[PDB]
């Protein structure tokens, strides 16, 4: 791809974001998840094979089915409204219908269905940009309604989330996948919390994506996208296994790590709210995703491993990689619990 | 929660009301932890480009601690703001509304009848 | 979030469709033009809750 | 045996002391 | 006598499709 | 340090929890309230600007 | 508190910027100062605790504790620097900054004013340890104890989180120091109940409970040495004293939640002292001899009296100092035989005179020899519980038996009797083996002179 | 220095030291204002505690 | 970098420097067919930068200070004792293929680096294209086993898309009796040990696979050992040669971008040589890795990133 189509391309992407962040008309809001999506396409077909072919394909349907509801959605409330404000619906349906679309959109359960094979289609650099971009503008929207969300539809979904991606992430080897059903749970965890504290919401999703950026960072870093070959990381360069290890631990929700951060804050803020079993219920789940966390980075990152002679060839290159904002993000995954009351500065 | 608050003058990063609070000092103990956060990145910036890691960049260590603490420094600035907002909307609305907060009556344990629990 | 860039920039980039009581070409009322202006009026500045 | 014995108690207890699971935000 | 450390047997654990 | 010291920092360090433990309980409260009603500087969700009104002369009277 | 703090930090540019050959000796040098300045904790007063700010405190229940664990610091140094001598210099310094970073959560662990940094630091400690436990433990073969982690955390850790949460939300704190000016009665309930799992559960695991203790004779084996003596000096008495500040809260529902879990630890102790007449592995035997004395902690706090927290707190220093030399000793004859057999090498005070006396030394601290604080731990527990129950000193004193029984037994199967023909690599007795069996040893004999320092708040 | 390092962990100490007698300052809201050791102060003398 | 997006942004255009001399050349033969003379010819006769073919230490030669790294630093396999025992215990035979394969891998970066970036056309010896010529002449001969095989073309299967065929490919016939002739004249007491059906083997693979599967996708030139000795007729045939087959046609600016972009991250062009297979030829155990990679960082100049260390010399280094 031509670099100034691509420069051109991602500043499309985040003109669309920036559209749904800004705009106060309903009919813009559409338009700039139709920019998003239209101009994510080519970012996921940047290599040109098959298995991105099928994951911008089945990418497509999900969002234009989404978009589809959205503007069905935005309809509803303009019959029941006669207006188009971007603020509370008016309608029971219409919140309905646009916290399913917003739900597609994030790939929040049942909908989550394309994420983990989206993800896998997809280079490490696309699939960042899909698991922490395009995150930005459907919970903006979920900002802006959550006087009309359904709190039982919204609950549902959140919980439906969590366990699905603490329960799909145990059987996978391939670290898209895991990264994507960590997507999912932690998208079940921001939502959990929107209509009790949305200020927590916003720290959870400036939390995620900063750790979510850490490891396609060090995935990129590394050109692993397997356990397996992640493995093989501490014959090439040590420090990586360890940041990707201490990156790994964080996103489960270890103290004293940044990533426990959010989500106590988060049972924080639900049991001001007099809920305990759901938050309770809702940690169980992760003690799961940080359950397998601990085993794909005790069984497979500590323990050192069989190598093979070639990466003998390897030792005698240094990498050339832009690592662009990793030693600043891998401290900024790790060590900020802190400054955990910098939160006030997102309300 | 507070949204309302800060949308009649949005996108403000540190409003003019905020230059009536203290600023932070430069010895805060939060803004040597975020310097601290910078040598880290430095180190770790050494560490994964094969570098002698107390050694090499010492200019682009020193410009890892300098800008971590200029950004800290104003995130540490809004941070007390919103709590200082927080504050002043909470007294602001107990002071408006002076029959929900009731000023109950201390009774002295003289008047207080507690179970005794035995151990034995 | 919503960063609202056009308050704070002080341009209309989409006010003008968003309401039927907003200024319309050649000073076309809507149907409910009144009736949308009497809610408009009565729910401005209370918030959400107070105007429910 | 275990678990969903255990759960019809954490259920019935939730019924008598009034354990609320999609609570209400009021605060 | 030294420290025990992944053989192929463990290591050929995680390098299929699914765990 | 002196049992004055301790007794006297202790006495400091005792207010001040106590002081936050109150208004904790507090905000606790006003949050509640301010959510129940509605009147208050927080949970104020917006509403249409009456400035976008058109309030002119239209096209035809009954309006 | 941060005269404590600061050093324990500084112990990492020392070991990061010390020479090759000297990162030993000035880690041991430097943590032997902070533990010399850790005396002065002893500012102990009959009324007050020792309230330095918002953040840190010390009564006596801390303090020996603080120092027990600053001065666990040069004699883990000691312990793991033979075994890590082909070790690459940049991993050795690694274990002596998890170790450091240990010892740094800990004494800021013992000292939280408010529950829930006590939360945050008592959940901190034990990734230094897993690290340690799983980088240098020689051998890590855990296809069961992975489940058993998963156990910990969701019966125990989490629900503790949940139930301070709501204590933040309920009492509008959780400084101690409100908290005992504050508490509520807890009354009887069901929501109350479940509120006393969550409050006791965590700390249940890590004393560990019998029944519960299925982790600790995998943990302490498949660990380096200094891994095993900070799990027995220091990371078990976290349970002990997290009971002594959250059974302020849980009164008096405590009255009639503790029955099920002290015939839990009053028929466990039997079991598993006599669980150590039956071990083929000598470090497995000190790990349930372990769990047979926290046993009596458990018991001492649940029925809290104040006999009970003084006999508690007496013996949770006394094993601390008494466990992690066993567990230098056996790793003494494992360094030698490369074997944690306890049948293998026989008969080594034939061998090494000096170190059976270090092994009949220990033996009898383990089985609480008078009037070490062993014993003094261990009888005022037993004058507690038979102020609780007059029936319980038959299960007291019938461990009084076994508990003399394996402590001898470790000493008659090791030490005496033939000596074991085919093992011809037993050395003599090195300066530093034997410094690190005094430096045990020789502050538990001291402490038998001046007790009253390890006697808790209430003395 | 040629043992500049054996100074890291003692003026760690005493820094860590100064530290504490710097908030001692900060929780002296109480100084002579108890009810238990409330006295006149002495002659040349400003607070009853540092 | 030096080279990046950026400067294709700002106008660093490879079709700049894209002259008819651009010709990638590769020469090709048997064990001795005397065809390294031929190609150093060739770079006397059209101008082009000759590369030698890659032995073990090609990639040692690359970095550092140039002087072949010890055997078990780079390697960990000798040409000789696969030539003293093709069979043997220790799995030098595709243990050594695997790395000659990852060395031919990092010269071809290298020359396409070089092609890319200069301009001036690189004749090659025995390229990527022309591995597996000894491969299955290993494999015919029982040399190795069949896991080998299918790790080998795994490899290549996952390597080799990425590149560019060469513009001309020029085989020298020389039969198996002259190589043989010219092995007993050499005097290598290793390569006087090299059986018949082997080279044989070699000369099969190169006339039914390497040249059938070349002579599409390239042209190739194919001269016997006499006629091989006159460069100026074999310059003559290259010189007019009407270049239309092959992927060289439909190269713009974008594609010859990217293939500079994967041609000068060596550690990516080197990436899938050591796939997560673990074959036991090419398995080291985890201890050993620890200690031969212990051992080279500190080999001088090994120790950092290569501005980065004192012990040779190199200054400034806390500016940088
Ligand atoms: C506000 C938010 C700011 C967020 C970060 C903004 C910059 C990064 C994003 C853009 C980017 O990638 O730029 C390149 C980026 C380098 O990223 P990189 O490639 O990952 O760095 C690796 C090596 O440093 C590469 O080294 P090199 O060999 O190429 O040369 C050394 C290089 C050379 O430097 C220069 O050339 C700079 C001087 C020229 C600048 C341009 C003039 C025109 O110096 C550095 O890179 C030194 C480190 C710079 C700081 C990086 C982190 C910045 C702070 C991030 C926020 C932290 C918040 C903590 C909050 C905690 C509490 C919650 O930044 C710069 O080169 C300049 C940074 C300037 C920071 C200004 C801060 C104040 C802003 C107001
Ligand atoms: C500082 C903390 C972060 C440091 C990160 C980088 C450390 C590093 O590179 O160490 C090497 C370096 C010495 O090495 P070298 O000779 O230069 O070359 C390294 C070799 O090439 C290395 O040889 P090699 O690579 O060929 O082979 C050995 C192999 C050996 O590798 C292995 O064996 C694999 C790993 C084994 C298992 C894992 C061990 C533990 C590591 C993870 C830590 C977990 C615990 C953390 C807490 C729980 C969270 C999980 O790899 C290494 O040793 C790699 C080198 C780096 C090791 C240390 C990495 C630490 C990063 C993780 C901790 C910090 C982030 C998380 C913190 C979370 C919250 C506390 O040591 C240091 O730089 C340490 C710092 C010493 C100076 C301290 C000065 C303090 C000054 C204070 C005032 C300045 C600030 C003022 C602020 C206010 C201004 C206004
Ligand atoms: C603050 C100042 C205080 C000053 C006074 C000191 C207070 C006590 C300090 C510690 C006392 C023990 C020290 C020696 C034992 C450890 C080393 C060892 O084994 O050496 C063997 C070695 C002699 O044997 P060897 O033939 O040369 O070589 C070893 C053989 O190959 C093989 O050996 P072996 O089998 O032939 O002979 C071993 C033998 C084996 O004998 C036994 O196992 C029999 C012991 C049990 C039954 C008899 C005692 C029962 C209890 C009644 C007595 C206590 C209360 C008395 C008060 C009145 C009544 C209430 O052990 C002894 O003879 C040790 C005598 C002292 C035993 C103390 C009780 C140990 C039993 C377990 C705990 C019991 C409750 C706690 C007691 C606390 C006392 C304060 O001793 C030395 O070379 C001495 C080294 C220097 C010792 C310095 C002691 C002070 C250290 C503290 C420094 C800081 C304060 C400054 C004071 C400095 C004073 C000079
Ligand atoms: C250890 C095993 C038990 C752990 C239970 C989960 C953590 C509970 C922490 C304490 C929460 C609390 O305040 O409970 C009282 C609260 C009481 O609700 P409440 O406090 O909101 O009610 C208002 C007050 N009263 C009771 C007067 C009306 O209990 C619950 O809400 C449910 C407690 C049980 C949780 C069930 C799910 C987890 C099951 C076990 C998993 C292990
Ligand atoms: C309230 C919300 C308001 C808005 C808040 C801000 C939200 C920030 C969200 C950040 C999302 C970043 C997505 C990725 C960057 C976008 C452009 C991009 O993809 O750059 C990667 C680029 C691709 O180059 P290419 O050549 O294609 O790489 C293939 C490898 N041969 O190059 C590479 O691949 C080089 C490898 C390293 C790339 C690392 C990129 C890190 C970017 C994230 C930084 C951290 C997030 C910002 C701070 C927190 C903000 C919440
Ligand atoms: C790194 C920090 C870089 C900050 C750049 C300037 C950002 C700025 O001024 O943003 C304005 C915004 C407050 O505007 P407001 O409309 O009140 O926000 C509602 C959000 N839901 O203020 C903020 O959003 C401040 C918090 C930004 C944090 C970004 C990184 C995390
Ligand atoms: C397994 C690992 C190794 C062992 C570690 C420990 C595991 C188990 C931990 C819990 C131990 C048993 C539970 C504690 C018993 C305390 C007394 C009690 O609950 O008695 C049984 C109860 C009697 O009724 P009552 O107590 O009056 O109930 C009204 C309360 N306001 O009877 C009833 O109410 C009937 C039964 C109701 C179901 C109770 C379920 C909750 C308790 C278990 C969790
Ligand atoms: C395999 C995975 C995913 C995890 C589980 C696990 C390890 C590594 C090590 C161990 C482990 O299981 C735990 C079980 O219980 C405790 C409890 C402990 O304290 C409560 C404790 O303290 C160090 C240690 C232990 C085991 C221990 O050594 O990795
Ligand atoms: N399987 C193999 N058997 C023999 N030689 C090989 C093999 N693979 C590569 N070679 C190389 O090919 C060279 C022969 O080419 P030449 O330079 O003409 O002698 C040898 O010296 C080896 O370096």
């Amino acid at each position: 791809m031509n670099p100034i189509i691509l420069i051109i391309i991602l500043m499309t992407v985040m003109l669309g974001t920036i559209i749904v962040m800004i705009s106060t008309h309903w009919l813009l809001i559409w338009i700039g998840f139709e920019m998003n999506m239209l101009a994510i396409i080519p970012i996921m077909m940047k290599k040109h094979n098959p298995r991105a072919t099928e994951a911008s394909t089945k990418y497509f349907l999900t969002q234009s089915t989404a978009s589809m509801l959205l503007m069905m959605a935005i309809i509803i409330n303009l019959m029941f409204s006669g207006q188009w404000t971007v603020m509370k619906l008016f309608n029971p349906m219409a919140s309905m219908l646009m916290t399913m679309a917003l739900a597609m959109k994030l790939g929040m359960a049942p909908f989550h269905f394309w994420v983990p094979e989206v993800t896998q289609g997809i280079p490490l650099s696309s699939g960042l940009i899909l698991l922490t971009w395009q995150k930005l503008a459907p919970m903006s929207v979920l900002y802006q309604i959550l006087p009309s969300i359904n709190l039982d539809l919204i609950l549902t979904l959140s919980i439906l989330s969590i366990t699905i991606g603490g329960w799909g992430g145990l059987n996978q080897t391939q670290l898209r996948k895991i990264m994507a059903y960590s997507s999912i749970a932690h998208m079940g965890w921001m939502t959990a919390v929107l209509l009790y504290n949305p200020t927590m919401t916003l720290l959870n999703l400036i939390i995620y994506i900063i750790m979510t950026s850490t490891m396609f960072t060090l995935f990129m870093a590394n050109s692993t996208t397997t356990t397996l070959s992640l493995s093989h990381t501490w014959n090439k360069a040590p420090i990586m296994t360890i940041l990707v290890l201490i990156t790994l631990l964080s996103m489960g929700g270890l103290p004293p790590l940044s990533g426990f951060m959010p989500k106590w804050m988060i049972i924080q803020e639900m049991t001001k709210n007099d809920s305990i079993i759901l938050p309770t219920l809702m940690a169980i789940t992760a003690l799961l995703n940080l359950y397998f966390y601990m085993r794909l980075t005790y069984s497979t990152a500590l323990t050192m491993f069989p190598s093979t002679n070639n990466m003998k060839m390897k030792w005698q290159f240094p990498t050339t990689k832009r690592m662009t904002l990793l030693p600043t993000m891998t401290v900024l995954s790790t060590m900020l619990l802190p400054l955990t009351p910098i939160l006030s500065i997102l309300e | 929660m507070m949204t309302g608050r800060q949308a009649r003058a949005p996108l403000q990063f540190l409003p003019d009301e905020a230059r009536s609070l203290p600023p932070p000092k430069l010895t805060d103990p939060r803004l040597a932890y975020i310097g601290f956060l910078g040598y880290c990145s430095g180190l770790i910036d050494n560490a994964i480009r094969r570098r002698p890691v107390l050694s090499a960049g010492l200019h682009r260590q020193f410009l890892y601690i300098t800008s971590f603490v200029f950004v800290g420094y104003y995130l540490l600035k809004r941070q007390d703001y919103m709590y200082a907002v927080r504050d002043h909307d909470m007294f602001s609305y107990i002071k408006s509304h002076p029959e929900d907060f009731p000023e109950k009556d201390k009774k002295t344990y003289r008047e207080v009848f507690e179970e005794f629990h035995p151990v034995r | 979030p919503f960063f609202d860039v056009q308050k704070k920039l002080g341009v209309d980039l989409d006010h003008w469709m968003t309401i039927q009581s907003a200024e319309q070409p050649h000073r076309i009322p809507a149907r409910c033009h009144a009736f949308e202006k009497e809610w408009i009026e009565c729910a401005h500045g209370i918030g959400s809750i107070r105007a429910e | 045996c275990a678990y969903m014995g255990l759960t019809a108690a954490l259920v019935k207890m939730g019924q008598l002391e009034g354990w609320k699971v999609f609570a209400e935000p009021k605060v | 006598a030294r420290q025990w450390q992944p053989d192929v047997e463990w290591a050929e654990q995680y390098g299929g499709a699914v765990m | 340090d002196a049992p004055e010291k301790n007794y006297e920092r202790t006495m400091a360090i005792l207010q001040i929890e106590s002081e936050k433990a109150e208004l904790r309980l507090k905000e606790l409260e006003v949050r509640r309230l301010m959510r129940a009603k509605g009147d208050g500087p927080w949970f104020q969700y917006p509403t249409i600007d009456k400035a976008l009104i058109d309030h002119s002369p239209k096209a035809t009277p009954d309006n | 508190m941060l005269k404590y703090i600061i050093p324990t930090m500084m112990l990492m540019p020392l070991t990061w910027l010390s020479k090759n050959s000297m990162i030993w000796i000035n880690t041991t040098l430097h943590s032997l100062l902070i533990s010399l300045t850790s005396l002065l904790l002893l500012n102990q007063f009959g009324d007050n605790s020792l309230n330095f700010s918002l953040t840190f405190f010390s009564d006596s229940l801390s303090t020996p504790l603080l120092i027990l664990t600053m001065w666990l610091l040069p004699l883990m140094l000691m312990a793991s620097q033979h075994h890590l001598s082909k070790e690459n210099l940049a991993r050795k310094k690694l274990f002596i900054s998890m170790l450091i970073l240990l010892q740094l959560f800990l004494i800021m662990t013992f000292t939280a004013t408010e529950l829930i940094f006590f939360y945050i630091m008592f959940e901190a400690t034990l990734v230094p340890t897993l690290i340690i436990i799983t980088r240098w433990g020689n051998q890590t073969e855990r296809l069961n104890a992975g489940l058993y982690f998963l156990f910990y955390t969701l019966a125990g850790s989490l629900p503790l989180l949940v139930a301070l949460i709501y204590i933040q939300n309920t009492m509008g704190s959780l400084n101690f120091l409100i908290l005992q000016y504050w508490v509520q009665p807890m009354p009887n309930s069901w929501s109350n109940t479940f509120m006393w799992l969550a409050c006791m559960m965590a700390f249940m695991v890590k004393m560990p409970l019998y029944g519960l203790h299925l982790w600790l004779p995998k943990a302490h084996v498949e660990a380096p040495i200094a891994g095993s003596m900070v799990l027995a000096a220091i990371l078990l008495k976290l349970g002990g004293y997290g009971m002594m500040r959250i059974t302020l809260l849980l009164n008096p529902i405590t009255d009639f939640m503790a029955y099920p879990f002290i015939m839990l630890s009053l028929w466990g102790m039997i079991m598993t002292s006599s669980i150590c007449l039956r071990q083929t592995d000598l470090k497995s035997l000190i790990a349930y001899s372990s769990v047979s004395h926290m046993a009596l902690v458990i018991v001492a706090i649940l029925i809290q009296t104040p006999w009970s927290y003084m006999g508690a707190t007496a013996l949770m220093i006394a094993h601390g100092l008494t466990s992690s030399m066993l567990f230098c000793l056996a790793n003494s004859n494992y360094e030698r035989v490369h074997s944690r057999t306890m049948i293998l090498a026989r008969g080594l005070q034939t061998l090494l005179p000096l170190m059976a006396a270090w092994w009949l030394l220990a033996s009898l601290t383990n089985l609480a020899l008078p009037p070490s604080i062993n014993l003094i731990g261990e009888l005022f527990v037993v004058m507690s519980t038979f102020s609780w129950s007059n029936i319980t000193i038959i299960l007291m004193g019938l461990n009084m038996v076994i508990t003399a029984l394996y402590s001898l037994y470790m000493l008659i199967t090791t030490q005496r009797g033939k000596h074991t023909h085919h093992i011809n690599n037993i050395l003599p007795s090195f300066t530093r083996e034997n410094a690190l069996m005094s430096l045990h040893m020789l502050p538990l004999l001291l402490l038998s002179l001046n007790p009253k320092i390890i006697l808790g708040p209430l003395y | 220095r040629d043992h500049w390092i054996h100074v890291l962990v003692p003026v760690g100490f005493v820094f860590g030291y100064y530290l504490d007698r710097k908030n001692d300052e900060k929780l002296a809201a109480f100084r002579n204002k108890s009810l238990l050791y409330k006295r006149e102060l002495k002659p040349q003398e400003e607070v009853t505690w540092k | 970098l030096q080279y990046g997006p950026l400067a294709y942004i700002l106008g660093e255009k490879t079709t700049k420097k894209m002259t008819e001399n651009s010709k990638l050349i590769t020469v090709d033969g048997n064990i001795c067919s005397g065809k390294s003379k031929l190609a150093k010819e060739v770079a006397e006769k059209l101008g082009l930068k000759h590369f030698p073919e890659a032995g073990i230490h090609y990639a040692d030669s690359t970095t550092g200070d140039g002087k072949p790294l010890p055997v078990r630093f780079s390697g960990n396999c000798s040409l000789e004792k696969f030539y003293d025992d093709p069979k043997s215990n220790d799995g030098n035979s595709y243990r050594l293929q695997a790395w000659l394969y990852a060395s031919r891998l990092l010269q071809y970066a290298d020359a396409l680096e070089h092609l890319l970036s200069t301009g001036q056309g690189v004749v090659l010896e025995r390229s990527i294209y022309s591995d597996f010529v000894f491969l299955e002449a290993m494999y015919r001969q029982g040399f190795i086993r069949k896991q080998c095989v299918d790790h080998y073309n795994q490899v290549k299967k996952v390597t080799v898309c990425e590149y560019l065929p060469p513009h001309v490919v020029i085989y020298v016939d020389v039969p198996v009796s002259e190589v043989q002739s010219r092995i007993q004249k050499k005097g290598n007491p290793h390569e006087m040990k090299i059986t018949s059906a082997y080279l044989q083997d070699i000369e099969n693979v190169y006339k039914g696979t390497f040249l059938p599967e070349m002579s599409e996708k390239c042209e190739v030139l194919q001269y016997s050992a006499w006629e091989a000795e006159d460069a100026e007729k074999v310059v003559e045939d290259i010189q007019y040669l009407k270049y239309d087959k092959g992927p060289w046609l439909d190269q713009d600016d974008r594609k010859l971008h990217n293939l500079r972009m994967l041609v000068q991250d060596k550690l990516e062009v080197l990436n899938y040589t050591s796939i997560p297979v673990f074959l036991p030829e090419v398995t080291i155990g985890a201890h050993q890795s620890d200690r031969v990679f212990q051992e080279f960082t500190e080999l001088p100049g090994r120790k950092y990133r290569a501005g980065y260390n004192e012990d040779v010399g190199d200054k400034w280094i806390w500016l940088k």
